[PDB]
This record gives C-alpha cells, structure tokens and sequence, in this order.
C-alpha cells in the first residue's frame, strides 16, 4: 500500500505497543499488548465469541476476560500472544505484510537478552520479515528529541532504564537502571483507592485504575506541602466516573501514589527513587561529559505526562548539582511517544541500513543475529 | 434519531471536553510555565543586571 | 426531553468546543507569552552568558 | 469485678464475635455477629418481644426473624447493631462494663479506615471506656500461634488477610486482600444443595447450611480422586439432621464447597485462590525473606479447621515453591480462636501499655486518633 | 582470649574488618563491614529489634535491612560505623577494652589522608587508647609474605594501589593507583546476570552476587580461548543456589566478571588492568631495583583468590617484563589476610615499640599528628 518497502516500526512496551510504519509522524494504530481470555462458561449457543482477545478486542470485551499482559517489566515472556499482537498489529489495523517490509522492534540496553532473540525470531520465522533491527529506547529518544547527548529518563510501563549518552555512545557503567515502574504506581493505586472503599482487584477494575491514573493523578513540585493541603481539605480532591456509573474522588492518593517514583520506599522497593538515579547517572560519567548531560536531562517514556513531573525531576536534580553550573531539563510534547518517533527516524537514516539484519544472514546464524548485529 | 446525536453531541461534548480539559491542562501547563518564565524572565533580566553588575565590577 | 437533551448535548457540544476554542486561544496566547518570556529569558540567558563570557575574560 | 484493671477483649469478625478479658486463655463467651428483627405482625398481647435481638438472642429466636450481619468482609456498616452486641457482651455474658476497663478490639489494616475509627468512637463514647487499641489480626494470630515470623492465614468467615510478617514487621507490600471467604463457601453451598433437591434460599435456611458446612464438610489434600469416587458413590455421603426432622445426605458437595478457597472460579471470582495468594506473598518478599517464610505458613482464623486444609495447603505451596528447601504449615487449635486470643496477649504485654489511647487523649483529637496511635 | 598487654592489630577495607591480637598469624574475629538498618514498620511488639545491626548481626537479620558500609575506594567516609564495627569486634567478640592496649590500624601510602586522622581520632577519643599508630598496607604485605622488598599489589574490595617496596623503603613516585577493586567486578557481574534474565539490585540481592563472585568466579589463564569454550557449552556452567531455593547458572560470565582486572574498559575504567599497574610501578622503579621487584612481584589482599589468577598475572607480567630476568609471582596462602598478619607482625617487633603515638601527643596535638608520627 506504500510506494516504498518503508520499515514498519512497532514500539512494543509493558503498557501498549505503537505501530506505523517509518518516514511517517505517528503510528498508525495502538493496542494494549493484551492478550485477553473468557473466564465464563458460554450459555447461548451461535453467538460467536472468540477463544481468545488481542489488544482492543480484548479490552472492549474485557467484562467477561482475563488480561495477560506477554510482556513484562520490557520482556517477553510469552511469545505466542506476541504473535497475535503483531498478527493483529500488522494485519487487521496498519493491514501491512512485513514480509514486503523491514521491522524495527524496541527495548532497553539491559533487557534481558531473550527479549531482543525472540523478537528477531518471531518476525524472520512467522511474518517472515527481510529485514530486522532491534533498536535501544534511549538512542530513539535522542533523536525524536533531537539530541546526542544527555540522560534518557524513560519510566515508562516496565521499567526505568536510565541511560547517560554522550556524543551517540553509551556510558554504560553509568546507567541507573532501577526496577521501579508505571505498572507499580498502578498497582499502589488500585491498593491505595481499595482504602478509600472503591476496591480495585479484577482485571476490570485494574484497566479502570489504569485509566483513573492517567486522567487524575500527578506528582506534584512539593510532595509535603501539597499533602499537607490535600489531606486537609476535599478542595484538592478530582472526580472519576467509572463505567458502571459509580463515582470515586480521589484525595492526597493522587499524587501520593505516583510520588513513588521519587520515594519507592512506598510500595516496600529499596531505592533513592527516579531523581536520585538521574543524579548519578550524570555524576558517575566522566568529569569532561558531566557538564553536557547535566544541561541535557532528557525525558522520555511513560509517567513523564503526571503534572509536576518535569519541573520536579529538573528541581530534584539541580539540588544535588553543584553550584555555577546550569541544570536544565528536555521535556517536549513529544515525550513518551518519543520512542516511536525514533523508529521511524532511525529506520529510514540512509547510515542505518548498514544496521539492518536481513532474512539471509539470518538464516546462516539463526535469531542470536540480534546480538551480533544490533547493539 | 435524536437520541443517536444526542449521544453523537454528547459524545461531542465529551471528545469536546476532553479536548477543553487537555487544553485546560496545557493552559495550566504552559502557564504555569509561562509564569515561572515571568519569574525567569525577570529573575534573568535581574541576573542580565547582576551579571551586567560583574561586567562593571 | 431527548430534543432538550440534543438541544443540551450540543449546547455541551458548542459550550465544551466553545470553551476548548477558548482555551486554544488562551493556550495559544499563553504559549507565545510562554515563548516571548522564554526568548525574553533565553534572550537573557544569552545576556547572562555573554557576560559570563565576559565575566571570566 | 475482677481482680486487676485488665483490658477487656473483643475481637468482631463478619461471622461471629468472641469475647472475654485481658489475661484469660479462652472468651467467656461466643455471639454470631448478627442482630435480628421479626419479620411477623405480633397478634397476641402482653408477649414481651423485642425491635431487635442480638448475638444468641437473635439466634435463639432466628424462626421469625431476618438476620443481619452489621459487618460487611471485615468493616462494620452498621455500628448501633454492634454497640447492642457489645452492650450484651460485656453487661450479660462477661458480666464487666467497659467505663472501668481498656477495650482491644482487632482488624485488618486492609480495612478502610470506617472501622477502625467507628469502632474506636463506640467505645469511648457509649461505654466510655477509659483507653482503646485497635490490633492488627497477622499480629495478634502470631503472637497466638508462638510465631514472629510467617504467613497469617486467617481465611475467616469475611476476607482472607494473608499478610507476611518478618522478626515482628509488617511487609505491606506483599499483603493480598482477598475476596474469598468462609461466607462465600456458604452460598456456594446453598445453590449446589439445590440442585440436589434441598432448597436454601431464606435467613433460617443459610444459618443451616452454615452449620451443615461447618460440622460436615472438609477440602481434602487431592480433591480429583475425592470426588471421582464421592460423586460416584453414596458411600462417601454424610447425613445431616436439619431442624423439622428431615435428612439431607451431602457427597461430593461436601468438599465441593470448602475446594472453592482453591477453586474460586466457583463463586465467580477472578482469582488464583488462598494457596497461590499465599504463595505470591511469600515471593512478593525479599529473596532473604522468602524461605523463612516458606518454612513458616500459619493457620489462623476460620475455615482452617476443614480437613485436609493444613495438607491441601503446604503440597499446594510445595508444588509452587522451588527445590531443596522445606515448606511448612503451622495449624495450631488455637485455630479461628486465635485473634481473640493474641488480643488477651498483646494487650497484657508490658511493652504495649503505651500503645492505649486514654480517654482524653481521644477527646481532645477526635476518631481520626486511631490513625496515630494505633499503628 | 589474652593474657597480655599486647597491641591489637586491625585492618580495615570496603569489603571486610579483620582483628585480633598482636603476635598471632590470623585474626581472631573477622566482620563484614557492615551497619544494617531496618527499612520496615514494626506491628508486633516485645520483639526486641535493634535500631542497627552491626558486622554478622547485619548480615544475620538483612531480610528486612538496607546494608551500608563505612569505607569508599580506600576511605571512611562514615565514622559513626567504624566506631560500632570496632566497638562491637573488640569488646564484644574480642572480649578486649583498647584502653589498655595500644592499637595499629593500616592503610596504603596513597590513601587520602583524611583516613588516617580518622582512624587516629576514633580509637584515641571513643575507645582511649592509650597508643596509636597507622601503617602502610604495602608494609604489613610484605612482612607477611617474608619479603622486605616487592611489589604489593592489594587487589581489595575498595582500590587497588600497587606499591613498591625496595629494602624497606617506599617508592612513592611508582605507585600506579588503580580505580578498579571487588565491588566493580560485583557491579559487573550484577549486569552481565541482569541480560541471563537475574535483575540482583536490592540489598539482599547485591549480598547474593557478591557471594556468586566470590564462590563461583575465576580469572581465566586465556580469556578469548576459555570464552569460546564457554560461550559455546553448558559443561562449563556452574549452578549457584539462591537463598529461596532457586537457582541461578553461570557461564563465560563466571570468568567476565574478574577479567575486569585484565579489561577495566568493562565498567568503563581508562585502564588495562592490574597487570599494567604491576608493570608501571616497576617500570618506574630504578634500573637496579627492577631486578628484585620483578622477582617478587606481590599478590596482596582479597580478588586474588582466583584460581585463574595465579597463571594469569605471571602470565601477563612475564609477556610485558624484560628477558634474562626471573619473572615471578609470589601468591602466598597468606591472601585476603596477609595485612592482618603484617600487622601483628609489625606490632610485635621490638624495634616498633618506639613508633607508637601515645594518649598525650595525640591529645596535645590533635589527630592531624599521625601524618608526622607515622610515616
């Protein structure tokens, strides 16, 4: 349908996977990375009604499914449903074949390496796909934003990765990875609203807390002061309507959960939280490249659209900082959908054809190509 | 039929909403950016003085 | 009622449009005060670096 | 009246209440938390009769009466039915009022916030109970079954707490609030003895099946050969008296009822069940937590008395957990008896006689005490 | 036990205190260096429950603890710690009150010098020695080796310093300090079992690959020729059991991790190795030194363990040493221990008695006096 074999570019997260295909702005289509499955005996008979959902077909008929997210924390862990979520990515929403196209798939530099194999092997074995790369979430960043060097903070979904970039390379002995993540802010938040009489412990109720996140909470500039109000008074508290009519207000809970991310030791995580991590990143890099990436905090990924949240994490910082030198913070309107963005700018550089792994080479050294070719 | 857009139209005002209160958060956004650039811009006109001051110092 | 409730739920649709036009307008106005103050503090920054240039020459 | 100003001890559950003094082994005395209301137009005169009875009287008097629970999965909703429990409780079985005496009432610390608070105010303001603590069931359940450290399973009558504990600490992350509870195995019970001819569908008829689940059913440690045969054979079935005279025989619906706390799918609920909920406990721990936890899961509460339970859980938990190590279960007969009996405990401990909101420190802050003094 | 006035001898790294008594060939107590704090609320209470655990009581109840340690690349940067890690090795496993015995505390010559007022000023002012005095760490290598002159390269947790030794004296213009020591090579192995699916980043977890280091690593006599084995057969794999009962195998990562001694670049060092250090520090000792330096060429401090080390560095020193020459390392069993045991033997001559600051110069002067008094 495309005038040119374009790379198609599938940002495929914890959360929901972004798909378009390259030289493009935007994706196409989006889809939870769902796979969802009834949970109900089937009473009428000839109604239809699938053995399994993927990604909005599964959540729009979620009253009756499970969800099973296949990847967790960035990885993979079941590949068949990746395999119906690319199938249903591919074929009924961007209605692409990858066979005709190379595809640029996503993850962090310390992903577990059998994230990057299986996903080089489900597009070479079961769409059948002449080319591969598997691209880092950082490097797509830098260039959706339109930098070579500073920090990609990218707390998304999954996980923080946290990687220092300098003129295009790693500093990987100073990347602050942490496990700390979205999915566990959502998690204190369906425990913390339980508190408030609103139980949150289906997967219906934790797609609807998922959506409360995202639509109410915020992390704030000044946790105590805002707490200090918030705990005092109902002026501070938003509104939500949930599917079936009911009606939930949230109070301090909704910036006491996404506050995590600065103090993990919420939800029982041994950690300096995001800001900390951000500090060292820059701190641990040598003395000549600190100053770059202290005027370069880039922001990225997930948790990055909480209110408060680029203006705390540039504070949080500067803090710790020296004296003299400026500290500035990178957060476009572009962040989060940043590493999508990347895809489609990386995919298509004339320089990164060289990068590309094609169905030949792959078939000479099987799917652990990716770690050979790719980073 | 008048329900269908009434749901349409109210499916407007919410799509109208949401655009009003993803707005409204960018108005805050962009004006509590604006402000603290008001503070900047004068705090920098005063440090534009300030270093001005070094300058002539 | 429904034709009420059209006549509401597009009032909601013009009232919420309405109010997110306005809001484009007050966001666009704060924005180009946003980028007038950040050039302003930029034009400033810009200031405070050449004197700091100037400050350590 | 008694021959110290001990704390009195209560610990009101969504099934029944138990009750007695600081210092004791036992309650005095067992109500159901119930309080019930005739359903009838009186036509005889001068018959004294009651607008509610409570406990034993409500009990006693069940053949005309609805019977309601003011307790609701472990939050009182209705506290002027429990202040009448309690008035019964301490002025005709134990025989001691409150105006001379602390009060330790217990809950889960899952619970939000109405209870503790609630039941905090009706002592101190309808009895004027000169101190209160509300104590956390995991704490008063290990201090009952010898423990400082392990899982309490206190799958009672209203929810299952499943908290982990370490050397006396609470790990509240890893703390599953589950709906799945004895009250549910009661339903699940009436609706299957239906189909077998019995009908239970009113207040007299649940309080039956009630006592039918308690006195004849059990899980069993291998429920698929249980009910191969139970289901195949009379042999296996159990004869139960029910009020008027008439028999109902139970087979393979005996256990049936009980393996929904494994099975929850048979009460429509969207859960892994108590085994694997314990589990997720243990692993949701510190990898240095985790096998202490292992080696020590602790029965409490209710249901914990079905056979079979201590087995069916520890091979459960064995079967999830990793090789080379021990899996223990602690099931101790101080079994659903052990709330109350840790309240005896924890509130005679020397190093707990700070821990009492007095009377006055309650009146100058108001309800919302609790949430500084308690825990 | 003792039934002298003799001095106590104690070292003090990043890793680990050893201490006992001067005339000795070993400590008599060894401890982490280590102060655990509790991270968790306490619901229990009569729990005993320290508010820090210091040394083996850190270790014992790290379930629930963050773990810190008092030394950083060769300094301590937390005095508090260093008082209770002494307080609690001499008085409570040593059974020994320093204010009756003088007491020698060690460092290598390079060590900022802020170390050395420290260790003065803690044991004159907390414990009231009645005599102190600081030595070098190359010094007490040496004494333990049966060496006067070689070249100590203390391969430690903190830093490595490699110091030459000519007769007695130092060298100081040859000492070669290297930022690369254990808790680098922890850091990357941390990382490399991060991509075989082991995310190890909370305290109990660090604890757990320190001890994999240390119980399942080797150097690797040829890297390149040991890695292809390695990396192409599971033979070469060794399994590791995890504290919960899982486990965890490690491959060509069991060699990685301390070829970073070889290839620093493997944490991002601007360094070779301690090999090259080795080769510098005698490269710029004088033209008639060299021979003897090269002949006893010195393994000093912990890391040295590995069975591969051993061939590795005569290997890579004889590859860069000069012909006609003997080239030898000595690699004595007096490893990971030998400052403790150059420390009693140092402490116990009587030609070191008259090297002793006493509790009135100190006093007079202030602990800025053992940068005169020492060396």
């Amino acid at each position: 349908d495309e005038d040119e074999t374009t790379a198609l570019v599938c940002d495929n997260g914890s959360g929901l996977v972004k798909a378009g295909f390259a030289g493009d702005d935007a994706p196409r289509a989006v889809f939870p990375s769902i796979v969802g499955r009834p949970r109900h005996q089937g009473v009428m008979v000839g109604m239809g009604q699938k053995d399994s959902y993927v990604g909005d077909e599964a959540q729009s008929k979620r009253g009756i499914l499970t969800l099973k997210y296949p990847i967790e924390h960035g990885i993979i862990t079941n590949w068949d449903d990746m395999e119906k979520i690319w199938h249903h990515t591919f074929y009924n929403e961007l209605r692409v074949a990858p066979e005709e196209h190379p595809t640029l798939l996503t993850e962090a530099p310390l992903n577990p390496k059998a994230n990057r194999e299986k996903m080089t092997q489900i597009m070479f074995e079961t769409f059948n796909v002449p080319a591969m790369y598997v691209a880092i979430q950082a490097v797509l960043s830098l260039y959706a934003s339109g930098r070579t060097t500073g920090i990609v903070l990218d707390s998304g979904d999954g996980v923080t990765h946290n990687v220092p970039i300098y003129e295009g390379y790693a500093l990987p002995h100073a990347i602050m990875r942490l496990d700390l993540a979205g999915r566990d802010l959502t998690d204190y938040l369906m425990k913390i609203l339980t508190e408030r009489g609103y139980s949150f412990v289906t997967t219906a109720e934790r797609e609807i807390v998922r959506d409360i996140k995202e639509k109410l909470c915020y992390v704030a500039l000044d946790f105590e002061n805002e707490m200090a109000t918030a705990a005092s008074s109902s002026s501070l508290e938003k509104s939500y309507e949930l599917p079936d009519g009911q009606v939930i207000t949230i109070g301090n809970e909704r910036f006491r959960c996404p506050e995590t991310l600065f103090q993990p030791s919420f939800i029982g995580m041994e950690s300096a939280g995001i800001h900390e991590t951000t500090y060292n990143s820059i701190m641990k890099c040598d003395i000549d490249i600190r100053k770059d990436l202290y005027a370069n905090n880039v922001m990225s990924g997930g948790t990055t659209m909480y209110p408060g949240i680029a203006d705390r994490m540039q504070k949080e910082i500067t803090a710790l900082a020296p004296s003299t030198m400026k500290i500035k913070i990178i957060a476009p309107p572009e962040r989060k959908y940043s590493v999508w963005i990347g895809g489609s700018i990386l995919a298509s550089l004339s320089t990164f054809q060289q990068m590309w792994i094609t169905k030949q080479e792959y078939d000479e050294a099987g799917p652990s190509i990716v770690h050979r070719k790719c980073f | 039929i008048i329900e269908s857009d009434l749901e349409r139209a109210e499916e407007r005002a919410e799509l109208s909403e949401g655009k009003c209160a993803e707005l409204e958060e960018e108005l805050k956004t962009v004006t509590n950016n604006l402000k603290s650039l008001e503070a900047q811009a004068e705090k920098y006109s005063q440090k534009e003085d300030r270093y001005e001051e070094e300058i002539k110092v």
